This record gives structure tokens, C-alpha cells and sequence, in this order.
């Protein structure tokens, strides 16, 4: 399972990674300590 | 009722504004202190609504230019007639108007 | 032959090229009928460009293989007359202007208002200044050498 | 001078427009100014649009400062008449703002202390260079 | 004694944030009260960009040109 | 006549009269020696 | 919020004030001029920064000077 | 008094001046069956923890996105078919 690994790794980077990062951002944006 | 209402000469015909430039106002009718002056000249050189803030000047100046439009309108049209009649082929395409 | 390039009336493109443009121009030539203006228009631009092609070949111009008059800037003397003659030709006649128009600039500085006389140029003052640029040279000359070309602020 | 001590005078006769207090009143400060109009007349409101100030005096609330002393200096100059504006928090305290002292700021009136004041010509800051690595800038010294 | 220029003495502007900076001018009038910062009032041919042909400017950011 | 040539001495005026005289200068050279590419006279 | 100095330069001609959308600005005694009059600059914290002030300064270059800074609600002209 | 005649600056009633109105929030009861609305009070807690729903939705939205991809066979989408042609030289031989 290589030829797999592609369908793997683009979502995972470039929608969940994606989504994780703008999440965590956004959360960072708007903290207050 | 709706009279005719006009008064003569309100403006003197003369060549004295036109040698002053930027007659039109007061912060132009003093000369250049920059080259701003060129452009807010020519920039509000038919602002007549910033000239004179009176209607009746105003109004006066916008149906004498509009004269001077119509003029060059009618100036225009007399040269499309005569390049027509003396510079073009209008009656070879007369003749044959789908190949010439 | 400098640069690799046969002159231009040696060149067989040149003259491919000027017949090319000689059969283009005859071309239409033939619609129209041979005595009419259009016609005779025709002739006067064809032995118009006939000339221009032999005047292209007597005055020392270069062709390339593209077939086209280079011009040689360098400095070779046989082609002075492509760069260097018209450029001095230029120089004066362009330092006349600047030297005409400082001239005018130095002698309105000294009014009242001097800017009055930027926008309405004073005609018989601009008229006394034009030839003093004639020979603009020496008095540029003179004037680096005396000082008075460059202010001291 | 004791400030003027804002009551809830009339407003002015407004049919409402789309330029009032969204969300900086909620939960920030927004203003309100007050004008003793000596007659009714109208007038154009720096919030869009064109109310009629009554008789006697007047209050409006407006959104910020800008506004308020717009429509201030407007009436100062074409109406003549005496204004003077606030800023309200949304827990209260009113605080006074315009005159600050009675009188225009226009008018050099005792009291008022130096304060955004450099005792030197504009051109002799020092560079950058000077106060680099410290909490001031070429303007503060 | 007045102090300063006279109010027709020519003078250059020794002021780097000016816009006469080494550009020659007249003195309108001298203030000669000892309090004044910048008591010497120059008078420019040329205005600056804000369309203004004087300031106000000290006597140290004067000098009396010898023309 | 007094004030037209102060109005014919203005900037505008007086460039489109000295370059229309430049230009007719320039357009009947170039009919009288047109296609030139080199300075020949010496 | 943003930082309005003023320089002994001020002639006191009560222009900077006069413009002034927010009243930052106001006109204190001083004795460094003819008309013995200087504008101050305490209501900082409301100034938008359109430089209506320094755009009025008869001075040869300025004499209020605003430098942008901190921008605040009140400094970014902002009704909501 | 911000009910009075063209007065609205109640300084004490400064929700009524500035604005703090419910323009359509309605203080009227639970319309739903208490029942529905005890099933999914009960069946939708596990999701009201935003920190456990966070990290929830993060690892099970990834987690389904990069299976379905894997197990897509060459119906669904073209890219994890193949070629499914003779490749074609390129310009120049192939270069
Ligand atoms: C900055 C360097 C770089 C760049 C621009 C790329 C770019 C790419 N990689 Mg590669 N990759 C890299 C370094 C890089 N890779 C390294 C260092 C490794 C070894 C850990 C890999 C292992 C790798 C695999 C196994 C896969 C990709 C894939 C991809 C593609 C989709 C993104 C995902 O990847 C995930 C990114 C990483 C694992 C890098 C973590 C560091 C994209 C063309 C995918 C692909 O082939 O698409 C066609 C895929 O399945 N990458
Ligand atoms: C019935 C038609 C009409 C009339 C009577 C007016 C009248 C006026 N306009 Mg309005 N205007 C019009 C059409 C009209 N405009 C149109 C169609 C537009 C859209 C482009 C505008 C946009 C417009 C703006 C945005 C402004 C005005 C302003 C003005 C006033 C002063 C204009 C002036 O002094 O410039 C005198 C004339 C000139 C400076 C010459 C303009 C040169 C043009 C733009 C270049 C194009 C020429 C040509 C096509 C290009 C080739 C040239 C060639 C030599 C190379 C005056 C009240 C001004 C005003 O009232 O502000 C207070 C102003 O700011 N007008
Ligand atoms: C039935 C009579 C009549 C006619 C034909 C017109 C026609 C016109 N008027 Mg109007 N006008 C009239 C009555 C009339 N007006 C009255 C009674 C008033 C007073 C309330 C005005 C006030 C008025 C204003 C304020 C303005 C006009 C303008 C115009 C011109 C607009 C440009 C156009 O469409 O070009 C089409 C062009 C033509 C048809 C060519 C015109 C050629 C003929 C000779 C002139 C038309 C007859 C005219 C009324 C003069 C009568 C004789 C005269 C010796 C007294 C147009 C020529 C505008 C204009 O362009 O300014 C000049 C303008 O600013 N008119
Ligand atoms: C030769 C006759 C003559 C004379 C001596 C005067 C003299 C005067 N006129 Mg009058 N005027 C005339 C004819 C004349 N006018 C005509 C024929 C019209 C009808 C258009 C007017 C309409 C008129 C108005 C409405 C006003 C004046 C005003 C004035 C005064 C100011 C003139 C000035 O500075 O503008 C000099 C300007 C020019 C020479 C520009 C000429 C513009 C022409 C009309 C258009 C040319 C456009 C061109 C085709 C397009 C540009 C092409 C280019 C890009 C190559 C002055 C007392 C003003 C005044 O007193 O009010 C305070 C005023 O408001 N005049
Ligand atoms: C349709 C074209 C048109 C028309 C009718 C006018 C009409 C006018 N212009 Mg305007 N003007 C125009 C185009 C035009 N302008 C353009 C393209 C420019 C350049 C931006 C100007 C710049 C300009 C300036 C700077 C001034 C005028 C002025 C005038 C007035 C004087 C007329 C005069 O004395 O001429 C009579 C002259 C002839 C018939 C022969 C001219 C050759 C009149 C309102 C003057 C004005 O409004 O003063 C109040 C003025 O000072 N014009
Ligand atoms: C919109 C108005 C307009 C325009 C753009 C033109 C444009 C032109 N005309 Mg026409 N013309 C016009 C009105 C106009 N004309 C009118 C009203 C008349 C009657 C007096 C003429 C009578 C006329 C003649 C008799 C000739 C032209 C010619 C020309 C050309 C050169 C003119 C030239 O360089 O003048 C020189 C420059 C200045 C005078 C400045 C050009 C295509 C010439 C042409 O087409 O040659 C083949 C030509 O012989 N025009
Ligand atoms: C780019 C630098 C440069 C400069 C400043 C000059 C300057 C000059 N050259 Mg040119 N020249 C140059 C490069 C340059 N040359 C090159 C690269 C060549 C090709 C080898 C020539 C070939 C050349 C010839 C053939 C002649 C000059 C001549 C001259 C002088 C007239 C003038 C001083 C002429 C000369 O010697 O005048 C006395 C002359 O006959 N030059
Ligand atoms: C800056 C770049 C550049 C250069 C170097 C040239 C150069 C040239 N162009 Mg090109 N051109 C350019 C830009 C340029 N052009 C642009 C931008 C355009 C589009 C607008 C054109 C469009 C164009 C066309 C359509 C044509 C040219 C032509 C020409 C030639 C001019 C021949 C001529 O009439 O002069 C002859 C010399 C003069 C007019 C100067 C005379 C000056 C006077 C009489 C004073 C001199 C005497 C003085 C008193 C000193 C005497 C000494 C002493 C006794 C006192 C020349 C090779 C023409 C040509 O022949 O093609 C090759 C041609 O047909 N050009
Ligand atoms: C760069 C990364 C990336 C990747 C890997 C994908 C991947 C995909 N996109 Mg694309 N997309 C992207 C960026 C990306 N997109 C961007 C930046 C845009 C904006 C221009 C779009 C706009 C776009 C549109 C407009 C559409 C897609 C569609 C698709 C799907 C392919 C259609 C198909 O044949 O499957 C068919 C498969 C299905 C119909 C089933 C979908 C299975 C879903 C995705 C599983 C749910 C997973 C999870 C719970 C939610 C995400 C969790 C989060 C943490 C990421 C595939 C999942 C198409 C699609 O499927 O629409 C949903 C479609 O219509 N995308
Ligand atoms: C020869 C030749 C060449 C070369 C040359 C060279 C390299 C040169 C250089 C030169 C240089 C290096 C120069 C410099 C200069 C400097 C200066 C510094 C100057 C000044 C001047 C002045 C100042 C003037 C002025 C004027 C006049 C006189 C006129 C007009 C007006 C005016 C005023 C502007 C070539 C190869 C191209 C080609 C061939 C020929
Ligand atoms: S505008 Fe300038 S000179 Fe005038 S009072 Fe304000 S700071 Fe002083």
C-alpha cells in the first residue's frame, strides 16, 4: 500500500492539517490571559 | 407668468481677462506660486458653482457654454459633412455599397 | 564590413527587400486605372522608395542578414554620418533650447513676481534670448569657465 | 469650573436612520451631547439624514467623538449656539469632555497645564539610533 | 539695543527641517522681546508645500548673508 | 491689439504656435528629403 | 493611543485647535511667542490622526506633529 | 425616565439608550415534548464537552476522511484509477 499513501497524506495535509492549524490559530488569535 | 427677463451687457466684451489668467476666482486670480496653479485652473476652469454662488451667473455661463458646445458640435458635423463631400468616396459606395 | 555586415548596396536582401515592397506597392497599383490620383500617388511612393533604397546604398549603410540598414555608433569615421554628425548636430541644437531657456530663466529671476512671466512669456525678452543660443557653445564655455554657469548657492 | 451635570433633556424630533449606536454602546463607551437651542429649526445630523432640534435644550446620542464635535462646530458656526458633549460608559460615569474648562480650546485659558509639549524645534529629535533598544521613541526624548 | 537683523536685512536660514534650508531671505521684523524663541520673521520668494512664503525662525538658525 | 498678445504670449498659446511652426518646419523637410537615415552633407 | 507632540516652534495662531474633529488640542498660556500662546495636546487618547492639525500649522515645516501609534476603537474612527 | 416624551438617555436604564434590546428573543416556554426533549438532552450530551468535541471532530473527521479516501476505489474517483490509456510521447521524442 504506497501507491495509497498519496490519498492519504494530501487530506491529511492540505484539509485536516488545514483545519487543525486554522482552529488552533484562530483559538490563539483570540486568547487572553 | 413667464416673461422673457434678460438685461443687457453684464459682461464687457474685452481681452482684459484673457491675458489675467485664472480670473475666475480668488485663489487663482493672484498668479502661480507652483505649478498646482496650472492644474486647479484648468481643474475648476467651468466650476462655475465655485466662481460666482449666484444662480443667475451661473446659469448664464452654462447656456453660453452650452452655446459653445453646440458651435463645436456644429462644427464638427460641418467637417464630417465636407470630408464626405470632398475627401471620400460616398459615390462609389453608392454605386456598390456591400464591397466598397 | 564592420561587425560582419555586407553594405547595404551589395546586400541581396536589401534588394529583396526593396522589390518585395516594390511588387506590394504595385500590387495595388493595378486596381487602380493608370492615369487616375490614386494611381499616380502609387508611382510618386514607388519612385519614392526606389530612391530611398539607392540612397540606403550610396550612403555607406550596413546590412545585415535580416537585410536592414544597421547603424555603426562607434566612432568608425565612415559612419559618422549615421551617429556622430547627426548627434552633434543634436547637442547643438538641443543646448540651444536649454541654452535659451536658462537664458530667459536668468534674465526674468530678477522681477517682482517672476512666475508671471513663466506662464506669459514675454515675447520681445524670448525673441533676444532665441539667438543668443546660436552660438550657445562659447558662452557655455565661457560661462563654465567664469563661474557663472553653475550657482554657488 | 464644575462640569454641566447631563440631564435627560428632550431630544431632537428624528424619524431614525441607520447610523446610530450598534455595539459601541453595548458593551463601550458612546456620547451624548447637549445644545440649548434658543428656537425649533432644522438641522443636518452628522449621522445621516436631517432632525429638527426643539426650543430650549437638546440632547442627542450620538456614537463618537467625531460626531459630536461636527455637528458642534456646525452649530457653533451657523446656528451660534453654546454646545458642550459627554462620553458615557455603559456602567455610567459621564464624563465631561468638550470645553473642559468653560471656555473654547481655541482660547488660551489659565489652568490647563503643558502636557504633548517638546521644548525644542521639530528637526532637533535625536535619530533612532539614540533611543534604540529602549521603551521611547525620538519624540519623547 | 535692537537685537537680531533689521527689518530689511537680507539673510539665509541655517535650519535643517526647513524648506528654505541655505536659501536666502528677508527679514520682516525682529521680535525684541527676550522671551521669544523665535523672534526673527523671514520673508521667502518662493513658498514652501504648504503654499506659506514665512516663518518665524531663531538667531542661531539665521545667518546674515555679507550679499 | 492690446491684451491678445499677452493672451498669444501665454504658455499654451505660444507652445501650440511655436510647435505647429516646428512641426509644419519638420513635415516639409520630411517632404523634402524624406526616408532619411544618415547625415551625407558633411 | 496615537501621540500628538507639539514643538516650541507654535506661533499660537489657534489653527491646529480650530480644525481639530476631536479636541485633542487646546491652547495653553506660554511665553515663547508674540501672541504668548501655545496648544497643548492632553486628550491624546481621542485623537483619530487625520492631521487636520499639522494640514493647518503655518510653521516652515510643523510645529503640532502627529505620530501614529497604538491604534485604539477610538483612534480607528470606528462608530460600531 | 426613558419612557417620557422624547427622552431616551435613563442613565440608570442605560440598556434601554444604548440599545441592549432582544429584538426577537422570546421568554416564552419549551415547546417541545419534554420527552424529545429529555431523548436528546441525553443522546446529544457527550457533545456538549467543547474541549472532548474539539478534539473529537478533529481525529474523527481526519480519521474519516483519510480512510475514505484509502478504500475510494476506481469508480468513485478518477485520480486513483490510473492512466487507463497508452501513455503518449512527449514533444521531441519525449523531451
Ligand atoms: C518541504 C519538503 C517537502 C515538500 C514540499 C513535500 C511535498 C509533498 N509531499 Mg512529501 N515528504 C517530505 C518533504 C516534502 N514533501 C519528507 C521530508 C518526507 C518524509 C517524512 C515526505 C513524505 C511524504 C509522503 C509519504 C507523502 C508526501 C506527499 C507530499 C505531497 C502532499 C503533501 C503531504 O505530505 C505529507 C508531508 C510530510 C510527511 C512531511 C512531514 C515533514 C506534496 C507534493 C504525499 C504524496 O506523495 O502526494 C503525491 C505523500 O503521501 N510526502
Ligand atoms: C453634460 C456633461 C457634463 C457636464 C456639463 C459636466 C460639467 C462639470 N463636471 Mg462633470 N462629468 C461628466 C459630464 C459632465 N460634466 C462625465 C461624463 C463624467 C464622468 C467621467 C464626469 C465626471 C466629473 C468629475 C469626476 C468631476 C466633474 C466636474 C465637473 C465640473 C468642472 C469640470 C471642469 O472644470 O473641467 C474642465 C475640463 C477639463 C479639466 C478637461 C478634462 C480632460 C478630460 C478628462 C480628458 C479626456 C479627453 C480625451 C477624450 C482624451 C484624449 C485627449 C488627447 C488630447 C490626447 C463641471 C460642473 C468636477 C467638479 O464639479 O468638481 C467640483 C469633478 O470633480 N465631472
Ligand atoms: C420651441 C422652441 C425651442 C427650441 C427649438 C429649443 C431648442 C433647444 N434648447 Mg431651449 N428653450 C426654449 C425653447 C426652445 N428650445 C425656451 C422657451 C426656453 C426658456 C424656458 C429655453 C431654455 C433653454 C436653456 C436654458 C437651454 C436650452 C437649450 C436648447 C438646445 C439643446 C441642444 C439640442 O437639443 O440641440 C439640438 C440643436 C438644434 C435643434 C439646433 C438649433 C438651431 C436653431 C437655430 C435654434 C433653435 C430655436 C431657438 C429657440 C432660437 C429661436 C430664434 C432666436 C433668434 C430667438 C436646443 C437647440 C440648451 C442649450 O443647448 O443651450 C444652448 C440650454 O442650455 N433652451
Ligand atoms: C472673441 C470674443 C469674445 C471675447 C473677447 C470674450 C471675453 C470674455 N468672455 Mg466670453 N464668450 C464668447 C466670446 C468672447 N468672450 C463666446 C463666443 C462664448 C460662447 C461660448 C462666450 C461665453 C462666455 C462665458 C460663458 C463666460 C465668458 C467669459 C468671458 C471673460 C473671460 C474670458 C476668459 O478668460 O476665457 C478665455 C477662454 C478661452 C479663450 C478658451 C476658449 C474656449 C472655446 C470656447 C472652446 C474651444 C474648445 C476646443 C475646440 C476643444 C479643445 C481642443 C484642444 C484639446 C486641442 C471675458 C470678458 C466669462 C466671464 O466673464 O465670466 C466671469 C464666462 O463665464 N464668455
Ligand atoms: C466644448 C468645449 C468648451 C467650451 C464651449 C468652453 C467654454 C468656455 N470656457 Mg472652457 N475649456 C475647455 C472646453 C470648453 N470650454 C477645455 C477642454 C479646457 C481645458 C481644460 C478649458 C479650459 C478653460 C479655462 C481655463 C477657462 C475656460 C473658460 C471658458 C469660457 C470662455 C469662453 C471664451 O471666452 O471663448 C471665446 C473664444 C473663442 C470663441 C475662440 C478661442 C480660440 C466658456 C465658459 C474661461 C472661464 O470659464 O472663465 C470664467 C477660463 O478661464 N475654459
Ligand atoms: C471635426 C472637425 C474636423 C477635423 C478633425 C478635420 C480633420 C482634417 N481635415 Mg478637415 N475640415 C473641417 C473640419 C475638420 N477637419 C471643416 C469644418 C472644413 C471646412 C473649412 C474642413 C476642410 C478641410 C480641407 C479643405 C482639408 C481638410 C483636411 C483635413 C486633415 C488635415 C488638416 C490639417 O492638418 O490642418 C492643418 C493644420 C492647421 C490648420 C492647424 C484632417 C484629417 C485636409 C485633408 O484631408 O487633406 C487631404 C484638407 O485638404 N479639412
Ligand atoms: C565604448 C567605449 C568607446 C568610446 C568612449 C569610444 C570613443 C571614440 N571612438 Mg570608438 N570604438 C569602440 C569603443 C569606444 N569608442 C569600440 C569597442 C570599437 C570597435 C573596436 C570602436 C571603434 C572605433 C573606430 C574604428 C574609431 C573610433 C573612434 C573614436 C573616437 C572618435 C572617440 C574618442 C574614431 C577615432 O579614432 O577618432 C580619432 C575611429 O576612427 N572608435
Ligand atoms: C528618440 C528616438 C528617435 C530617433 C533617434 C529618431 C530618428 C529618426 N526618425 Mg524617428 N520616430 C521616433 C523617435 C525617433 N526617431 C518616434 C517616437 C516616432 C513616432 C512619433 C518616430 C516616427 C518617425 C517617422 C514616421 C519618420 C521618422 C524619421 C526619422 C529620421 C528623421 C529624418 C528627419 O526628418 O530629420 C531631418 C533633420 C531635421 C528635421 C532637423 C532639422 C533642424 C533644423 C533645420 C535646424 C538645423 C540647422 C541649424 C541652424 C544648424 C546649422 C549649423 C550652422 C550653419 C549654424 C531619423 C532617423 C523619418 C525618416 O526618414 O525615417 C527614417 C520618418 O519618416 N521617425
Ligand atoms: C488541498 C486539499 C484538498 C483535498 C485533498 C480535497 C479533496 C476533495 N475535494 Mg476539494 N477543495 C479544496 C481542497 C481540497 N479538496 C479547496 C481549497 C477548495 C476550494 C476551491 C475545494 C473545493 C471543492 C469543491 C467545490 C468540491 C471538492 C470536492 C472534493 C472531494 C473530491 C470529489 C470526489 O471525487 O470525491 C467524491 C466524494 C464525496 C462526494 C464524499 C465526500 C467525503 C467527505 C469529504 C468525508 C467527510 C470527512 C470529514 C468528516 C470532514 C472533514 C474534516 C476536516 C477535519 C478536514 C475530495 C474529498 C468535491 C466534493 O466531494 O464535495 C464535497 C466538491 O464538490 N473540493
Ligand atoms: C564620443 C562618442 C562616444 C562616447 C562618448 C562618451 C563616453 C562621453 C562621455 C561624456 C561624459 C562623461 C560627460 C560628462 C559630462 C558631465 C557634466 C557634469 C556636464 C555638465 C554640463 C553642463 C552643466 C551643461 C549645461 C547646459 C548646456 C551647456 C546646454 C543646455 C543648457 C544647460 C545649462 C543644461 C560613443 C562611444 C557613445 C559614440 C561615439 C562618439
Ligand atoms: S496650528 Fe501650529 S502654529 Fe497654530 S496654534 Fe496649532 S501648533 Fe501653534
Amino acid at each position: 500500500t504506497f501507491n495509497n499513501l498519496p490519498s492519504i497524506f494530501v487530506p491529511l495535509v492540505g484539509l485536516v492539517f488545514p483545519a487543525i492549524a486554522m482552529a488552533s490559530l484562530f483559538l490563539h488569535i483570540q486568547k487572553n490571559k | 407668468e413667464v416673461k422673457i427677463l434678460v438685461d443687457r451687457d453684464p459682461i464687457k466684451t474685452s481681452f482684459e481677462e484673457w491675458a489675467k489668467p485664472g480670473h475666475f476666482s480668488r485663489t487663482i486670480a493672484k498668479g502661480p506660486d507652483t505649478t498646482t496653479w496650472i492644474w486647479n485652473l484648468h481643474a475648476d476652469a467651468h466650476d462655475f458653482d465655485s466662481h460666482t454662488s449666484d444662480l443667475e451667473e451661473i446659469s448664464r455661463k452654462v447656456f453660453s457654454a452650452h452655446f459653445g458646445q453646440l458651435s463645436i458640435i456644429f462644427l464638427w458635423l460641418s467637417g464630417m459633412y465636407f470630408h464626405g463631400a470632398r475627401f471620400s468616396n460616398y459615390e462609389a459606395w453608392l454605386s456598390d455599397p456591400t464591397h466598397i | 564590413d564592420i561587425s560582419g555586415l555586407t553594405p547595404c548596396k551589395d546586400s541581396k536582401q536589401f534588394a529583396k527587400r526593396e522589390k518585395q515592397q516594390i511588387k506590394k506597392l504595385e500590387s495595388s497599383l493595378k486596381l487602380y486605372a493608370p492615369e487616375s490620383a490614386p494611381a499616380l500617388a502609387l508611382n510618386a511612393q514607388i519612385e519614392k522608395t526606389k530612391r530611398r533604397f539607392d540612397n540606403y546604398g550610396k550612403y555607406g549603410l550596413l546590412c545585415g542578414s535580416d537585410g536592414l540598414p544597421h547603424l555603426i555608433v562607434n566612432g568608425d569615421q565612415r559612419h559618422w554620418g549615421e551617429f556622430i554628425t547627426p548627434g552633434i548636430l543634436f547637442l547643438y541644437i538641443a543646448g540651444w533650447i536649454g541654452w535659451v531657456g536658462r537664458s530667459y530663466l536668468i534674465a526674468i529671476s530678477g522681477e517682482k513676481k517672476p512666475a508671471m512671466k513663466e506662464i506669459i512669456i514675454d515675447v520681445p525678452l524670448a525673441s533676444r534670448i532665441i539667438f543668443r543660443g546660436f552660438i550657445w557653445p562659447v558662452a557655455a564655455y565661457r560661462e563654465f569657465l567664469n563661474g557663472d554657469l553653475i550657482a554657488k548657492d | 469650573t464644575p462640569p454641566q451635570l447631563d440631564p435627560n433633556t428632550p431630544s431632537p424630533i428624528f424619524a431614525g436612520s441607520t447610523g446610530g449606536l450598534l455595539r459601541k454602546a453595548q458593551v463601550e463607551e458612546f456620547y451624548v451631547i447637549t445644545w440649548n437651542s434658543p428656537k425649533e429649526q432644522i438641522f443636518e445630523m452628522p449621522t445621516g439624514g436631517a432632525a429638527i432640534m426643539r426650543e430650549g435644550p437638546n440632547l442627542l446620542k450620538l456614537a463618537r467623538k467625531e460626531q459630536c464635535l461636527a455637528l458642534g462646530t456646525r452649530l457653533r458656526s451657523k446656528y451660534k449656539i453654546t454646545y458642550q458633549f459627554y462620553r458615557v460608559f455603559p456602567n455610567g460615569e459621564v464624563q465631561y469632555l468638550h470645553p473642559k474648562d468653560g471656555v473654547y480650546p481655541e482660547k488660551a485659558n489659565p489652568g490647563r497645564e503643558g502636557v504633548g509639549l517638546n521644548m525644542r524645534s521639530i528637526g532637533k529629535n535625536v535619530s533612532p539610533i539614540e533611543v534604540k533598544f529602549t521603551g521611547k521613541q525620538s519624540y519623547d526624548l | 539695543p535692537p537685537i537680531g537683523p533689521k527689518r530689511g536685512s537680507k539673510v539665509k536660514i541655517l535650519r535643517r527641517e526647513s524648506y528654505w534650508f541655505k536659501n536666502v531671505g528677508s527679514v520682516v521684523a525682529v521680535d525684541q522681546d527676550p522671551k521669544t524663541r523665535y523672534p526673527v520673521v523671514v520673508r521667502f520668494a518662493k513658498v514652501n508645500y504648504a503654499n506659506i512664503s514665512t516663518n518665524n525662525y531663531a538667531l542661531d538658525e539665521v545667518e546674515e548673508v555679507a550679499a | 491689439m492690446r491684451d491678445l498678445k499677452t493672451y498669444l504670449s501665454v504658455a499654451p498659446v505660444l507652445s501650440t504656435l511655436w510647435f505647429g511652426s516646428l512641426a509644419g518646419l519638420l513635415i516639409e523637410i520630411n517632404r523634402l528629403f524624406p526616408d532619411a537615415l544618415t547625415f551625407p552633407f558633411f | 493611543s496615537h501621540s500628538v507632540k507639539i514643538y516650541d516652534t507654535c506661533i499660537g495662531c489657534t489653527q491646529c485647535v480650530r480644525a481639530c474633529p476631536t479636541d485633542v488640542l487646546e491652547m495653553i498660556p506660554w511665553d515663547g511667542c508674540k501672541a504668548k500662546q501655545i496648544a497643548s495636546a492632553p486628550r491624546t487618547e481621542d485623537c483619530v490622526g487625520c492631521k487636520r492639525c499639522e494640514s493647518a500649522c503655518p510653521t516652515d515645516f510643523l510645529s503640532v506633529r502627529v505620530y501614529l501609534w497604538h491604534e485604539t476603537t477610538r483612534s480607528m474612527g470606528l462608530a460600531y | 425616565k426613558y419612557g417620557d416624551k422624547s427622552v431616551y438617555f435613563d442613565l440608570e436604564d442605560l440598556g434601554n439608550t444604548t440599545g441592549q434590546w432582544d429584538v426577537y428573543g422570546s421568554d416564552a416556554p419549551s415547546p417541545y415534548n419534554p420527552l424529545q426533549s429529555k431523548f436528546f438532552e441525553t443522546f446529544a450530551a457527550p457533545f456538549t464537552k467543547r474541549g472532548l468535541l474539539l478534539k473529537f471532530l478533529i481525529l474523527g473527521g481526519g480519521s474519516l476522511l483519510t480512510y475514505v479516501s484509502a478504500n475510494s476505489t476506481g469508480d468513485v474517483l478518477p485520480i486513483k484509477r490510473g492512466p487507463q490509456e497508452p501513455p503518449k510521447l512527449g514533444p521531441r521524442g519525449k523531451l
